[PDB]
Parts: C-alpha cells; sequence; structure tokens
C-alpha cells in the first residue's frame, strides 16, 4: 500500500496549483475526489486568482476516468439517500454474492447504499461496544483490488454527508476497520483541515494504559500514520498526548520519530529532555501515568525488540556510548542530566537496568572529570547516585572500582574546591554522610541524598547498611575523618537563616568526640577563620561550640595523656579582630564571649591545671585594656 | 442628585459590558423614569442647582427620549465625565448615630452550652447615640456560622430613654440550631433599616455556643 | 559624545526611558549609540560590565526593528572581547524584553554551551527554543498565508522543544508556573491562529456545495448560506473564548507580578477576544452583532511601544471589521481575507517577555493549614451525620520581601464546598466568608451540614482580595476527605420504619 | 527616585534563582 506522501498533504493543505501540478500521478490517484469536487462543484469564492486556480485544477485532471465515475457519484440523489439513510437508521435503533460483487455489479447508488450500510451499521456496533475493541470484516473493505475505488467512495460521502457522519466517528469507525488506517489517512488527506480534530477525536476515545492492547495497537498505527504523513504537527500530537495522558508509548514513538528526524549532536537530545520533564515535572498525574507506563514496560518479561520501550532505551543507550570517552570538558552537563533521568528511570519509575547498563554506569560514575563547579555538581550527583543504587555494584570488580574511585576522591577533596573557587559542597556533604554513618543517621543519609537528587525516593537501609560496611571501615577512619574535617573550609557567611545540617554541626559533634585532640590535629585556625567570617543573626550551634572549645584546651583529653590539649588563640590575633572598620559585629561579640569564658573558666578549674602543670598564657593586661 | 449620578455610572458600565440591545434599552427606560421621579419630586431647588448634571440633563431631556440608547449612554458619559461638582450646605451641630454593644464582653472562652434544637437565651446591651425613631430602626442581626441570618426585631418597650438623644437597648435574642461538634462562634451586630434595605454600624461581636446531643 | 564614562550608564537608562515612551528617538540617530559602544572597549576599565548592559539595552531600544547583522557582529565582537557571563546573560534578557530574538538566540547558544548545572541548562535551552520560534515567527511575508502557516508550524516546532525543556528545568524548589503556563497558552494560541488560517483556507473547500447538494441554496435549512466551515467558525469561537477565560485564570492566579507583565497578560487577552468578537461578528450573525466601537480608543497613555502597536492593530482591526460587517452575504467571500490580515498584523508584531516570565518579587504565599481532626493518612474523617461538623481552618500569609512592592494583601476570601466522593454533586454548601487578617495570620470556622452515606471530599479556597478590590484567585486549594456513618439505633429505626 | 522604574538590571532587586545563576556565571566569567 502507498500512503499519501507529506508533501503532497501539504500542497493540499496550502493549496498551491503549482504544487498540484509538480505531484505526480499517483498521489493525485489518491487526491482525485476533492480536486474534482473542486472543479466541479459550485466555488464558495468567486476571485480570479481562484479562477485561475480552478482551471489549473482542471488542467490537471486532465487524464482520469475515475473523474467521470465521481461525476455519477455526485449524480445520484444524495437527499433520497440521506432519508432512506435516517430511516434505516431509525429500524437499526428499533445478496447471494459477495459485497465486493454486489460493489462491483451494482450501479453507482446501490454502491453508495451498501457503503453507507456498512459505515452506518459499524459505527452502531462500536455505539453498542462501548468502548471495547472488536474487530469488524467485510470483503469490501479487506479486497486490495477495490481499496482505491472504495476510499473514493468514503471521499464522497464523507464530503457530502456533513450531519449524518460526523468525521470523528467516521475516524473511530474506520479505527475498527482492518485497511482503515490507510483509508483514514486518504480521508485527512482529502479534508486537511479536520487533522487536528481527528486526532483529538482518537486521543480522547484511546485507552489509558495499555498499548498491549489490539485497538490500543492499531490507534497507535493509524497516529504514526498521521504524524508520518504529517511531521509538522507530530510534536502538537505529542502535546495533546500529554494533556490527554493517553498512549504514554504512542507520545515515546512521536519522540523517536522526531529524535530520528532531527539530528543536533551539539545539544542534549528531545528524547532526554522530554522524558526528564515527564518525570520530573511538576505534574502528579502525568507523573504517575508515566510511572505506571514504565512500571508495566519492565513487568514485561517478554524480550520484544519492536517495544517503544526497549527503543528508547536502546537509544538513551547509544547517547551515554557518544557521551563516554578521560572525560571531556563539554560532556559534563549532558552527562549529569542522563545521570539525573537515569535516576528518574530506575528510582521513582522502577526499570531495573540490565548488566551492561549497570556496567555503563559504574563507568560514568568513576569517570573523572574536570576540575570545574560543573565536575563539582557532577561528582555530587555520582557520589548521590551511587549511594542511592548500591545494587548497581554487585561483583568485586566494581566493588574494588567504586573503592579506588573513592579513594581519588578523599585524596582530591580539598584540591576540588581549591581549584573550582566554589565551597566543597561534595565534600561537606561527605562529611556529613561520614559523621551519619557513624553515628547511624540513615534517615538523615535518606534525606541529604532525595535532597542533593531534587527528587523523592525510598531507598534499602540494609544497602545502606552493605554500604556502610563498605564505607567505614577502610574508606573512612577516624583519623581519615579529621582531617577530612580540617580541610573543609568554613561555611560562608554563617548565620541562622543558612539552615540544614552544616559543618559546624560536623565540627561541635567532633570536638565532643575529643578526636581532634585525639589525633593531633590543630583546629584554632578553623575556629578562628569561621568566627572571623560569621555575621548576624546567630547560628545557635556557635555559644556550645565555643564552650567546649574552651573545655577542650582547659581539660585534657584522657588521665594516661595529659598532652592532648588544643592550643588557644593568640592575643595577636586578638588584637587584629579588634582593630575598631574590617570585621563584622557579631564576630568580636563572639570573640569577647570566648575571652571572658576563657578567663572564668582557668580562674575555676585551677585544681585540673594545677594537677597538669601546663599553665598556658593567661592573657596580657595590654590586650584586656585594649578590649572595649 | 449623587445617588442619580450613581445610578447612571453603573448604567454606563452595564452599557459597557452588556449585548442585549432590550436589555439595553430597559436600562435606559428605568433609568430616566428615574430621573422623571427626581425632577418631580424636587421640582424645588433647580434654581440652586447650577450648571448641574441633572438640571442640564433635565434641559436635554426630550433629546434623550427621540434617541437610541446607544448615543444616550455615549451623550450620558461625555455629559458626566464634565458634568459639575455640587457644593455641599454645612449645617449645625448634627452627629451620626453610633451604636456599641457593652454586653456580651465577648472575650470570654467558656462556651455557651446546650442541648440540642433548644434554645438559649442571650441578652443584648447596647448604647445608641444620636437616633431618631430607634424602636422602629435599630434591628439586631445573628449570622450563624452555617451561614444564615436572622433578623430579631426589639419590642418598644426594651428601648429605654435615660435622657436626650441617647437610648439603651436591653433585649433577648433567642439563639437554637442543632448539636456541633466543638464551639463555635456566633456573630451579633446591630443592623440599621429604613424605608428599603440595612447599614452595619456596630463593632460584630462573636458569642461562643455549643450544643450538646440529648442526654438519652 | 561628552561624557567622560561615569554619567554614561545613568543616562542611558535615562534615554532608555524617553525612547521607551518615545520609539522614533532610536532609528533617527542609531549610528553614535552604535559609535560610543565600539569605543567602549578601550574607553572603560572598572563599571565595563554595567555600561555595556545599558548601552545594550538602549540599541535594543533604537533597533526595535529587525537589527542588523553588521551590527550585532559588532557587538559579538565587543562581547567576546571582554564580558562576563552573567553580564552576557543580561544582554540576552534585555534582548528578550525588547524583542531581538535573533540576537537573543545566539546569546542562549553560548551560554547553553558553557552553563555549569542541570536546570540552568534546561532553563537557557528553553529560552533558545523560544528565541529561535520568535526569529522564525518575525521572518514573516505580507499577503501569503501558506507561507505563513508555514513558518507557524516551524515556530510551534520550536516551542514543543522549548517546552519540553522548560518542564525539564521545572523543579520542586521555585517552580515555573507563570512562565510554563503562559508559554503553553502562547502555544494554544498559536495552535489556534494555525487551525483558523487553515479553516480560512478551506472555505473554499465546496462547502457551499455541500450546503446546496444537501438542502436548497434558497431558504437554507442548516444556515443561511450554510456551511460545514460555518460550523468549524462556530468550533474556533467558542475555542478561542476559552483560551481567552484561560488567560484570565492565569493573570487572576499570577497576582504578583508588575504593572507592567499584567498589562502584557492583558493584552494578550485582548488579542484573543479580538479574534473572537471578529469571527463572532462577522461570520455569525452580524444583524444580531450589530455592534459599533463608538467609544474613545487610540490614546497614546500606553506604557509600551509594543503595547502601542498591539493597540494600533486592534484599531486597524476594528475599523476593518466595522467597515465589512454588512457589505456581503454570509458565504465569506472577502471575510477570510480581513480575518487573515487581522492574523498576519497579530504575529508581524512579534512578542514582549515579560519580568515576571524573569526575576520575580514580592512573592506572597499563604499556608492555609486547615485542622479538623488530623487525618495523618488519607484515611476518612468519621462524622455521626446527625449533628454538624466543625473546619477550623487557618491560614498564615508569608512574603519572601517588602511585602508591599505592588499589591498590599487586605482581605482573604475563603471558599469551602463539598462534593460527593461515592458517585447534584453535593453542590449545596457553597459556603464563603471574608475573613480580615489583623495581622498575619487568622483563622474561622465553618460548619458542615450532611446527612449522606458515602464519602465527601471537602475544597477550600483563598481567594486574595487586595486593597483596591480584585478578585486574584492564588492559594492552595487544598481538599480533605471526610467519612459518613450513622447511629445503628437510627439506622433500626428506619429499617422499622 | 530612581532614573529608571522599570530597571531589570540591579543587584539587590533580583531573586533567589538566578542569584544562584549570578554564583554559577560570574565563576564561569567568559563565552566564546
Amino acid at each position: 500500500l502507498q500512503f499519501v506522501s507529506p508533501f503532497a498533504f501539504e500542497a493540499m493543505q496550502k493549496v498551491d496549483v503549482v504544487c498540484l501540478a509538480s505531484l505526480s500521478d499517483p498521489e493525485l490517484r489518491l487526491l482525485l475526489p476533492c480536486l474534482v469536487r473542486m472543479a466541479l462543484c459550485a466555488p464558495a469564492d468567486q476571485s480570479q486568482s481562484w479562477a485561475q486556480d480552478k482551471k489549473l485544477i482542471l488542467r490537471l485532471l486532465s487524464g482520469v476516468e475515475a473523474v467521470n465515475s465521481i461525476v455519477a457519484l455526485l449524480s445520484v440523489d444524495f437527499h433520497a439517500l440521506e432519508q432512506d439513510a435516517s430511516k434505516e437508521q431509525q429500524l437499526r435503533h428499533k445478496l447471494q454474492h459477495g459485497l465486493t460483487l454486489e460493489f462491483e455489479h451494482s450501479d453507482s447508488p446501490r454502491r453508495l447504499r451498501l457503503v453507507l450500510s456498512e459505515l452506518l451499521a459499524i459505527m452502531n456496533k462500536v455505539s453498542e461496544s462501548n468502548g471495547e475493541f472488536f474487530f469488524k470484516s467485510s470483503e469490501l473493505f479487506e479486497s486490495p483490488v477495490y481499496l482505491e475505488e472504495a476510499a473514493d467512495v468514503l471521499c464522497i460521502l464523507q464530503a457530502e454527508l456533513p450531519s449524518l457522519l460526523p468525521i470523528v466517528d467516521v475516524a473511530e469507525a474506520l479505527l475498527h476497520v482492518r485497511n482503515g488506517a490507510w483509508f483514514l489517512c486518504l480521508l485527512v488527506a482529502n479534508v486537511p483541515d479536520s487533522f487536528n480534530e481527528v486526532c483529538r477525536g482518537l486521543i480522547k476515545n484511546g485507552e489509558r494504559q495499555d498499548e498491549e492492547s489490539l485497538g490500543g495497537r492499531r490507534r497507535t498505527d493509524a497516529l504514526r500514520f498521521l504524524c508520518k504523513m504529517n511531521p509538522s504537527q507530530a510534536l502538537k500530537v505529542r502535546g495533546m498526548v500529554v494533556e490527554e495522558c493517553h498512549l504514554p508509548g504512542l507520545g515515546v514513538a512521536l519522540t523517536l520519530d522526531h529524535t530520528k528526524n532531527e539530528a543536533c549532536e551539539d545539544g542534549v537530545s528531545d528524547l532526554v529532555c522530554f522524558v526528564s520533564g515527564l518525570l520530573l515535572g511538576t505534574n502528579a498525574k502525568v507523573r504517575t501515568w508515566f510511572g505506571t507506563f514504565i512500571r508495566n514496560g519492565q513487568q514485561r518479561k517478554r524480550e520484544t525488540s519492536s517495544s517503544v520501550l526497549w527503543q528508547m532505551r536502546r537509544q538513551l543507550l547509544l547517547e551515554l556510548m557518544g557521551i563516554l570517552p578521560g572525560l571531556k570538558e563539554e560532556h559534563v552537563v549532558k552527562a549529569s542530566a542522563l545521570l539525573r533521568l537515569y535516576c528518574a528511570l530506575m528510582g521513582i519509575a522502577g526499570l531495573k537496568p540490565t548488566e551492561e547498563e549497570a556496567e555503563q554506569l559504574l563507568q560514568l560514575m568513576t569517570s573523572r572529570p574536570p576540575a570545574t563547579p560543573a565536575g563539582v555538581r557532577f561528582v555530587s550527583l555520582s557520589f548521590c547516585m551511587l549511594l542511592a543504587f548500591s545494587t548497581l555494584v554487585s561483583t568485586p570488580e566494581q566493588e574494588q572500582l567504586m573503592v579506588v574511585w573513592l579513594s581519588w576522591m578523599i585524596k582530591e577533596e580539598a584540591y576540588f574546591e581549591s581549584t573550582s573557587g566554589v565551597s566543597a559542597s561534595f565534600g561537606e556533604m561527605l562529611l556529613l554522610v561520614a559523621m551519619y554513618f557513624h553515628s547511624n543517621q540513615l534517615s538523615a543519609i535518606i534525606d541529604l541524598v532525595c535532597s542533593t537528587l531534587g527528587m523523592k525516593i525510598v531507598i534499602k537501609p540494609s544497602s545502606l547498611s552493605r554500604m556502610k560496611t563498605i564505607f567505614t571501615q577502610e574508606i573512612f577512619t577516624e583519623q581519615v575523618v579529621t582531617a577530612h574535617a580540617v580541610r573543609v573550609p568554613v561555611t560562608s557567611n554563617l548565620s541562622a537563616n543558612i539552615t540544614g545540617f552544616l559543618p559546624i554541626h560536623c565540627i561541635y559533634q567532633l570536638l565532643r568526640s575529643r578526636s581532634f585532640t585525639k589525633h593531633k590535629v590543630s583546629i584554632k585556625d578553623w575556629i578562628y577563620r569561621q568566627l572571623c567570617e560569621t555575621s548576624t543573626p546567630l547560628h545557635p550551634q556557635l555559644l556550645p561550640l565555643i564552650d567546649v572549645y574552651i573545655n577542650s584546651i582547659l581539660t585534657p583529653a584522657s588521665k594516661s595523656n595529659p598532652e592532648a590539649t588544643n592550643q588557644p588563640v593568640t592575643e595577636q590575633e586578638i588584637l587584629n579582630i579588634f582593630q575598631g572598620q574590617r570585621f563584622s559585629i557579631t564576630a568580636q561579640l563572639l570573640v569577647l564571649y570566648y575571652i571572658l569564658s576563657y578567663e572564668e573558666a582557668l580562674l575555676a578549674n585551677t585544681k585540673t591545671l594545677a594537677a597538669m602543670q601546663r599553665k598556658p598564657k593567661s592573657y596580657s593586661s595590654s590586650l584586656m585594656d585594649q578590649i572595649p | 442628585h449623587m445617588r442619580l449620578q450613581a445610578k447612571a455610572l453603573q448604567l454606563i458600565v452595564t452599557a459597557r459590558t452588556t449585548r442585549g440591545l432590550d436589555p439595553l434599552f430597559g436600562m435606559c427606560e428605568k433609568f430616566l423614569q428615574e430621573v422623571d421621579f427626581f425632577q418631580r419630586y424636587f421640582i424645588a431647588d433647580l434654581p440652586h442647582l447650577q450648571d448641574s448634571f441633572v438640571d442640564k440633563l433635565l434641559d436635554l431631556m426630550p433629546r434623550l427620549m427621540t434617541s437610541k440608547p446607544a448615543e444616550v449612554v455615549k451623550i450620558l458619559q461625555t455629559m458626566l465625565r464634565q458634568s459639575a461638582f455640587l457644593h455641599l450646605p454645612l449645617p449645625e451641630q448634627i452627629h451620626k448615630a453610633s451604636a456599641t454593644i457593652i454586653e456580651p464582653a465577648g472575650e470570654s472562652d467558656n462556651p455557651l452550652r446546650f442541648t440540642s434544637g433548644l434554645v438559649v437565651a442571650l441578652d443584648v446591651d447596647a448604647t445608641l447615640e444620636h437616633v431618631q425613631d430607634p424602636q422602629n430602626t435599630v434591628k439586631v442581626q445573628v449570622l450563624y456560622p452555617d451561614g444564615q441570618a436572622q433578623m430579631i426585631h426589639p419590642k418598644p418597650a426594651d428601648f429605654r430613654n435615660p435622657g436626650p438623644g441617647r437610648h439603651r437597648l436591653i433585649t433577648q435574642v433567642y439563639l437554637s440550631h442543632t448539636a456541633w461538634t466543638e464551639a463555635c462562634q456566633v456573630e451579633v451586630r446591630l443592623l440599621l433599616a429604613y424605608n428599603e434595605g440595612t447599614i452595619p454600624f456596630s463593632k460584630p461581636v462573636k458569642v461562643y455556643i455549643m450544643p450538646k446531643p440529648a442526654r438519652r | 559624545h561628552s561624557a567622560q564614562d561615569a554619567a554614561r550608564i545613568l543616562m542611558c537608562h535615562c534615554l532608555a526611558a524617553i525612547a521607551m515612551q518615545l520609539p522614533v528617538l532610536g532609528d533617527g540617530m542609531l549610528g553614535d549609540l552604535m559609535e560610543l559602544y565600539k569605543v567602549i572597549g578601550r574607553s572603560a576599565t572598572d563599571k565595563q560590565q554595567e555600561l555595556l548592559v545599558s548601552l545594550a539595552t538602549v540599541i535594543f531600544v533604537a533597533s526595535q526593528k529587525a537589527l542588523s547583522v553588521e551590527s550585532k557582529a559588532v557587538i559579538k565582537q565587543q562581547l567576546e572581547s571582554v564580558s562576563n557571563g552573567w553580564t552576557v546573560y543580561r544582554i540576552a534578557r534585555q534582548a528578550s524584553r525588547m524583542g531581538n530574538h535573533d540576537m537573543a538566540k545566539e546569546l542562549y547558544q553560548s551560554l547553553l554551551t558553557q552553563v555549569a548545572s542541570e536546570h540552568f541548562y534546561f532553563w537557557l535551552n528553553s529560552l533558545k527554543e523560544f528565541s529561535h520560534a520568535e526569529q522564525c515567527l518575525t521572518g514573516l511575508q505580507e499577503e501569503n498565508y501558506s507561507s505563513a502557516l508555514s513558518c507557524i508550524a516551524e515556530s510551534l516546532k520550536f516551542y514543543h522543544k522549548g517546552i519540553a525543556s522548560l518542564t525539564a528545568a521545572s523543579t520542586p524548589l521555585n517552580p515555573l508556573s507563570f512562565q510554563c503556563e503562559f508559554v503553553k497558552l502562547r502555544i494554544d494560541l498559536l495552535q489556534a491562529f494555525s487551525q483558523l488560517i487553515c479553516t480560512c483556507n478551506s472555505l473554499k473547500t465546496s462547502p457551499p456545495p455541500a450546503i446546496a447538494t444537501t438542502i436548497a441554496m434558497t431558504l437554507g435549512n442548516d444556515l443561511q448560506r450554510c456551511g460545514r466551515i460555518s460550523n468549524q467558525m462556530k468550533q474556533s469561537m467558542e475555542e478561542f473564548r476559552s483560551l481567552a477565560s484561560r488567560y484570565g485564570d492565569l493573570y487572576q492566579a499570577s497576582f504578583d507580578a508588575d504593572s507592567a507583565t499584567l498589562r502584557n497578560v492583558e493584552l494578550q487577552q485582548q488579542s484573543c477576544l479580538l479574534i473572537s468578537h471578529a469571527i463572532e461578528a462577522l461570520i455569525l450573525d452580524p444583524e444580531s452583532a450589530s455592534f459599533q466601537e463608538y467609544g474613545s480608543t487610540g490614546t497614546a497613555h500606553a506604557d509600551s511601544e509594543y503595547e502601542r502597536r498591539m493597540m494600533s492593530v486592534y484599531n486597524h482591526v476594528l475599523e476593518e471589521v466595522e467597515s465589512l460587517n454588512r457589505k456581503y452575504t454570509p458565504v465569506s467571500y472577502m471575510h477570510t481575507a480581513c480575518l487573515c490580515n487581522a492574523i498576519i498584523a497579530l504575529l508581524k508584531v512579534p512578542l514582549s517577555f515579560q519580568r515576571y516570565f524573569f526575576q520575580k518579587l514580592q512573592s506572597t504565599s499563604i499556608k492555609l493549614a486547615l485542622s479538623p481532626s488530623p487525618r495523618n493518612p488519607a484515611e476518612p474523617i468519621a462524622v455521626q451525620n446527625n449533628q454538624q461538623l466543625a473546619l477550623k481552618v487557618e491560614g498564615v500569609v508569608q512574603h519572601g520581601s517588602k511585602p508591599g512592592l505592588f499589591r498590599k494583601i487586605q482581605s482573604v476570601c475563603l471558599n469551602v464546598s463539598s462534593t460527593l466522593q461515592s458517585k447534584i454533586d453535593n453542590m449545596t454548601n457553597e459556603m464563603e466568608q471574608r475573613v480580615e487578617p489583623h495581622n498575619d495570620y487568622f483563622s474561622t470556622q465553618f460548619l458542615l451540614n450532611f446527612a449522606i452515606l458515602g464519602t465527601h471530599n471537602i475544597t477550600v479556597e483563598s481567594s486574595v482580595k487586595d486593597a483596591n478590590g480584585i478578585v486574584w484567585k492564588t492559594g492552595p486549594r487544598t481538599t480533605i476527605f471526610v467519612k459518613s456513618l450513622e447511629d445503628p439505633y437510627s439506622q433500626q429505626i428506619r429499617l422499622q420504619q | 527616585a530612581h532614573v529608571w522604574e522599570d530597571n531589570w538590571d540591579d543587584d539587590n532587586v533580583e531573586d533567589d534563582f538566578s542569584n544562584q545563576l549570578r554564583a554559577e556565571l560570574e565563576k564561569h566569567g567568559y563565552k566564546m
């Protein structure tokens, strides 16, 4: 069978007579009835340009005897045919030869009556079927010899009986008809302006979440034929699909057809953009409906390569093949977008990935990005991706792979921050998840992972227990996380407005643990820089932090090891703060709090200091009377 | 005069929004009828109104009888755009009425409790200041929180007159409804009716009401 | 000419205002501002970004018409010489504001090729696609319907790509609700235009012949000069009116924009209603129409040259339809030509991307926490159905900044109704109450009465009404499930009844 | 009052979203 070409359809829609002259014989044979209706019938427009258009329509109408066939068909009396149709409709509400043979031998009025009876019977059968898909067989409509003239007669019926034959009901009846996809393509080719109405009626009568039904498959194929014959409005059809929340496999088919039409390797593909917008968009019903679609495609255990799900999965895999090289510079944002889409796939839509998909996922995890803020974002999402789905790594090969990768990361934590310029959000979330693992704050682990991902999924606590066994033994020890914490830069412009879980909370908990003085790590530089950079209002952790700090300066960590002692802030630094303007107001308020608590704690707890015999530098009277 | 001007502006706006030529005709007929009622009632003071909207419109009145409503509202629009501003002669030491409910206080969180369908009598004690015809004008309005307004008239023995032009309203208001799940707030306000419509001139008070179901 | 590169930013802002009022001031002296632009690079060292942004804004205002390729190449030369990405992004945003979509497309392409993050990338990409589609729309020829619909199809393909990438950029935080909804309504407007011009072209597809074949041409039974085309005109009129209703909905749900953006949305709804009235008063019954624009129109009190241009187009369409109201029979000989002319003018005026589509201010919100019996899950709340039900709704208003930037909240009209969850849809209780928040917290008690066995859904609305008094339908519109069971003694008595 | 009221170009007026974009894109600081 030959479908109507898009060039022919745009020529018909734009009514360009030179274009219609440029089209060749078979498409004009397909498009005869409307053109001869144009050339014979009384014109609504009487303009002279339309007169030249009409004589050129005659010029191209040279050479066809089906013109005379349509002449006879128009000569049949439509009022009598209509009233007989109405009476037969009322009766239905209340031939030895085959149908093709009767169509052939019987004259044009009997032909019209028989095709009208078949269409009306199919319409009534659908209307009593009430959306239940059936199959209706007619040898006239299934005889490949007589398809052309049969479709011409159907076009004449549609053009002659608007009220008796609603075009949307005709479209549904022909959807039930076996060759009615080709028939409807010819119908919309003859009547171009009803294309949107036809597509709307099809998707309104379509099913919600079944692409495996026969009727759903036929509707999908018909709309695919329509979008193939009109590629310009294919994305519009996709738009109404998204609006009406029907036929998601059909929407995927449109997306794949358009990404086959357009080859733009510079940007992110419209497939990735469209699926990401559906899965991560604000429309809850669309997200749930598409998730149900992915669930059905996943639970479909049959490996059918013509499935649109396997099609778009393969297209995504090939796009990842194009992305994956050392990682290139400009590919990083595209890779991160693909990662977010994949997380949308297995997290909220529950697509189980196969072993090669998982291997490529681990390769993309362990890919080394350049030292950019984009690379920082990429590695943050990658670490959260693996933490979210530790199920991706199964074999010891990928186990030692991600161990080596994470070892490389913890060697390049502050290096990445220093090269980027932005504070290490990745390093600080590493610090947070480190003490979350140590104190078994798995709920906080889950919440931080979801917040980093920007989308809510549920994650397995036993999988996080396995990752805890990986994480807390050889990757992160007490001294390792201590060094990591002291090399984390401070939270810039710290206040109570910036909410969350903070490195200041981490440092406070560590100093409660006294691990800094246990592993001999200087903390006064970190405290000094954070408090010098702090502004107003006040984050409520600062005062207990400073009190624990001053208690750690005086009281040693261990009885057996009295030497465990943090060095206090130097009076030269206190002068540099109190020069005043260079600093804030909250900074020297906290510094005054620290020094006064220092003096009071020295003159209160002097018994332990006497037992220690390491009396620290009591501050000078010059410092005391330079402080206002 | 100002009320006529208001009706004219409302007619102009409905003319802007309305497509029906016969609704326009009806509104025009009623508006001109009200203008005729105004001039018939106030034959006088037409010399007192100089360069006035109403008197210039009375001069142009027969052409409005002749003409279609479209040009009627067009001329009325321009006419009232550059019509006038009238002087308002200030009278002697007049006062505006003021109603203040001193009882119930309404700050009580202790609800008033009864059984379903039965009525509770709530005293209303208010001071009215500078009201003429108080027993016929001052009426009580109670809003039940299911949204309905009950209008209670006081009997004319409830209007004590201790002094000149200052009255006290002491009355009963009968509140009943079906049972409620929790206590709610019933609105009590003093409406002033004329002769045709009502005007609130008191601060509303909220009273906590809670009906219980039957005990057995 | 005579300035020392400090006051130039200030007078550039000022002359931008003056040319924003009167358009001729830019195309009068296009050249000298480009000369100052070319001397910028070796003229400035300290606020290069600021004066670059200002003078690029005014070069767009000056070249409100189609921008010269040489001029934009010089602009790109200086920007690629010395600029911040944030700088050139602000030039791009001003280009989107004025309407120079080709330059906008180029700048969005460069910023897209850099970016760093994901929603940022998708946001820039969507902006790029709308700029490209608007470039295609500006590439239009007068009185050529086939080329016009081809350009429409191309631009609609590019909005489809852009709106997909915009939904990709959408996040639970900073959700682009206004942006997505406004661009979707623009898409639907252009789809309606394409469908209307398609039916206009198919007017000559023997519809009068179908009418004359079905019924007598003289004294037509379906209509006087009846037509399936007239039926499609009725469909288009109803669709356009629905689109105008959606625009009114978008505006009244936005409520947060400034005067320029709210005015611009009003103009888009104006265009939609113009097409609706044109197709209603010309194709449909003109005697029943009988409408003449006997009112003041064409005053230059507008706040934008864009607004003036749409207003002039409106005056042109009104005068043409008022001339052609009674000339022809309903066969629509040149009525289709008049409609096509209106469409071509309305698409020749390009667009104006606006501030609330961009940076948003005065972000006000209503929390609107109801406090019934607390339904932590979606379990419905049992009521005895004999007494009543109380609601105890509560709302607290929050402001992202200085609350009174444009509109100060005055009163909150809460609106509560019921619905029968188990299938007149329980539309009996249609309450609304106008609570005035004295402070930023308020509560109000509602009583619901129902004696129905099935589950019900209860819906509330905020209806924030401002100082001068507007509807402004914003707010959460949350819903609560309520169960309804009855006394066993009551059921036994009813069974005995 | 300021010189021009419809000024999209001002620092403290602009909101959180393209403040974050400003942070990123000032960090970037170039176009090809």
